[PDB]
RNA sequence: UUAAUUGGAUUCAACGCCGGGAACCUCACCGGGGGCGACGGCAGGAUGAAGGCCAGGCUGAAGGUCUUGCCGGACGCGCCGAGAGGAGGUGCAUGGCCGCCGUCAGCUCGUACCGUGAGGCGUCCACUUAAGUGUGGUAACGAGCGAGACCCGCGCCCCCAGUUGC
RNA sequence: AUGCCCCGAAACCCCCGGGCUACACGCGCGCUACAAUGGGCGGGACAAUGGGACCCGACCUCGAAAGGGGAAGGGAAUCCCCUAAACCCGCCCUCAGUUCGGAUCGCGGGCUGCAACUCGCCCGCGUGAAGCUGGAAUCCCUAGUACCCGCGUGUCAUCAUCGCGC
């Protein structure tokens, strides 16, 4: 099965946005922010930072 | 990260290398393709089923 | 395509099911397959010795038999029947199999020619032969021939007018190749 | 009436006029005017194979031959007559093709 | 000779033979890049994947590989029993199939007889034929496989059938 | 198919590229061929076995061509490849290593496929080699056979001076 991966930040009391959310998958899936480039792990996309 | 992918992508679509036989799984004999799809070794035993006759 | 080539494209399908059936019905004992092909549907009457392993336990084999023919066959409406073999000795494909069982046991070559050459002839036959290629349980290749009546004769006539069975009998030392040729009366 | 050409190709010597003079029986259920069986050629297929897998030395290769022998019958009759003929065509042995023209 | 020129065959019975398809494929052989092991068992489970992935840096292609940031839902690597697969080894271990000697006139049996026996006779002898083929003689009388006639085609005539024919 | 034994990121598995036709040679099996018994040019008389729906391709147009464009019919005694080739008559040539012979190669182009330097075929223009009748020695065949001429088919994208057949 597993071991070992988390990259989700933990907030207290409030809500934060770690990253951008895919607009092609709605919220749930968080884009990797390199500088200007967006990755998506759900299906695999090549995306640019809209 | 993760283990690679690989898949079958050989251009078998032309030549002797495209062919195969359903009755011995190979096409290394001298194959026949007109009519039936079988080889010469599956036409030593097959031929009088199909009404091919031994006599001349 | 042609109407000359419509005996090469139905006849092949008959070849394909003869080879697969003989092997998977040694649980019951195999003997033949009478395949009657109509555009309506292919009706295969399996001859087998035991009816109770060719119908299954509850249609277990019956589901296997429906699904098999359809891959091979252009007829997508197969029906199945099991008829019994009612003279095992009349047919050469139940004496190839009967002789194979006795060899796989270690029952020698002459000690099994009691029941596959002194029983087949009692049943009726113009001629019968048993041929046993192998090494004869040795280490070098040898064959032995047993012959009764007319079944080899001058010309193709009376030797390509036979009923014919081949079986494999497996040894842990080798293979032995089992030929029994009955030529029924005629 | 409607003209049918029944073209009947067979692998057997004696199944060819035995189903071209006794397919007149099958056919007739109403009145019919029928043409006696007209022999067309044997179209011959050869296929030659080596029986040798190794091929070596001197060898003898099997030339096979299947001869498919053709009769053509014309009949002028109703829909029902034509139907009898295409309703049954046995195991084949006998290939039956039908051509339909007025 | 080349990185390799893939292997067999190798007198008849190997050499336009498997190859009656030889640019990759084919292909076995060689070179470089990556990578799977079933089904049970074994520690592991949600402490997130076995799968996925921008962007340059690298691969003949694949986030494959790295820096780097990041998802969807959930069982299989590793091996140990033990299979699938191997165009993996051995055809002086084989089946199946084939070549040649040989489309040869040979090769066997039963009873009898002869001989301690192996065996002989018969299957020899004379004549005759492609043939252990046939005839007569004979201590022998008969039978089987092979070969002949049998099976298929080829020639001449008749009859049937007619869109071949005109 | 199969006894036995071995192999398990591997003698497995996937992929790209290569080689089997490399070459001073020798041997096996074929072909082309050495010219006036001739070739060219032109005309006229003649096929048979077979195969045929992303296939044979009528016929019509552009190209010397390879090939392309439009399009009829045909799953077959009924349409297509398809008119065979040898044959013969007249003229031209005037008998050379060439107007023989096609080796090798340049430039132009077609076709298949990811791709034809190594290993494709075909055309046009140039190139035009070796070869000028074969020593020792050796092989084939007995009648519709051999001597000799073309045609079709297979495998099949492609290599045919091959194989099977007419």
């Amino acid at each position: 099965m597993g071991q070992k991966w988390k990259l989700y930040e933990i907030k207290d009391g409030k809500v934060i946005r770690k990253n951008k959310f895919c607009p092609r998958c709605g919220p749930g899936v968080f884009m990797a922010d390199h500088g200007d480039r967006w990755a998506c792990g759900k299906c695999g996309y090549t995306e640019w930072k809209k | 990260m993760a283990k690679a992918d690989y898949n079958k992508r050989k251009p078998r679509k032309f030549g002797k290398g495209a062919r195969r036989c359903i009755r011995c799984g190979q096409y290394g004999p001298i194959i026949r393709i007109q009519g039936l799809m079988l080889c010469r070794h599956c036409f030593r035993e097959v031929a009088p089923k199909l009404g091919f006759r031994k006599y001349e | 395509m042609a109407i000359e080539r419509y005996f090469i494209r139905e006849a092949v399908r008959e070849m394909l099911i003869d080879e697969f059936l003989e092997k998977e019905l040694r649980r019951a004992g195999y003997g033949g397959l009478d395949i009657k092909k109509t555009p309506l549907g292919t009706k295969v009457i399996i001859f087998a010795a035991n009816p109770g392993y060719v119908i299954g336990r509850g249609g277990r084999r019956i589901r296997e038999l429906t699904r098999i023919l359809e891959k091979q066959f252009g007829l997508e409406n197969p029906q199945i029947e099991v008829e019994e073999i009612k003279n095992p000795y009349l047919n050469a494909k139940v004496q190839a199999v009967r002789l194979a069982q006795a060899l796989e046991r270690g029952i020698h070559f002459r000690r099994a020619a009691y029941a596959a050459l002194r029983a087949i002839m009692n049943n009726g036959a113009r001629g019968v032969e048993i041929r046993l290629s192998g090494k004869l349980t040795g280490e070098r290749a040898k064959s032995i021939r047993f012959y009764q009546g007319y079944l080899a004769k001058v010309g193709n006539p009376a030797e390509t007018l036979v009923s014919k069975g081949y079986a494999q009998a497996l040894l842990k030392l080798g293979v032995i190749g089992v030929k029994v040729a009955i030529m029924p009366p005629g | 009436m409607q003209k049918a050409r029944i073209k009947i190709a067979s692998t057997n010597v004696r199944s060819l006029d035995e189903v071209a003079n006794q397919i007149k029986q099958i056919a007739e259920r109403t009145g019919v005017r029928m043409s006696g069986p007209i022999p067309l050629p044997t179209k011959r297929i050869r296929i030659t194979t080596r029986k040798s897998p190794d091929g070596e030395g001197s060898a003898t290769f099997d030339r096979w031959e299947l001869r498919v022998h053709k009769r053509l019958i014309d009949i002028e009759a109703d829909e029902r007559a034509m139907r009898q003929i295409m309703r049954i065509r046995v195991p084949e042995d006998v290939t039956i093709e039908i051509e339909l023209i007025s």
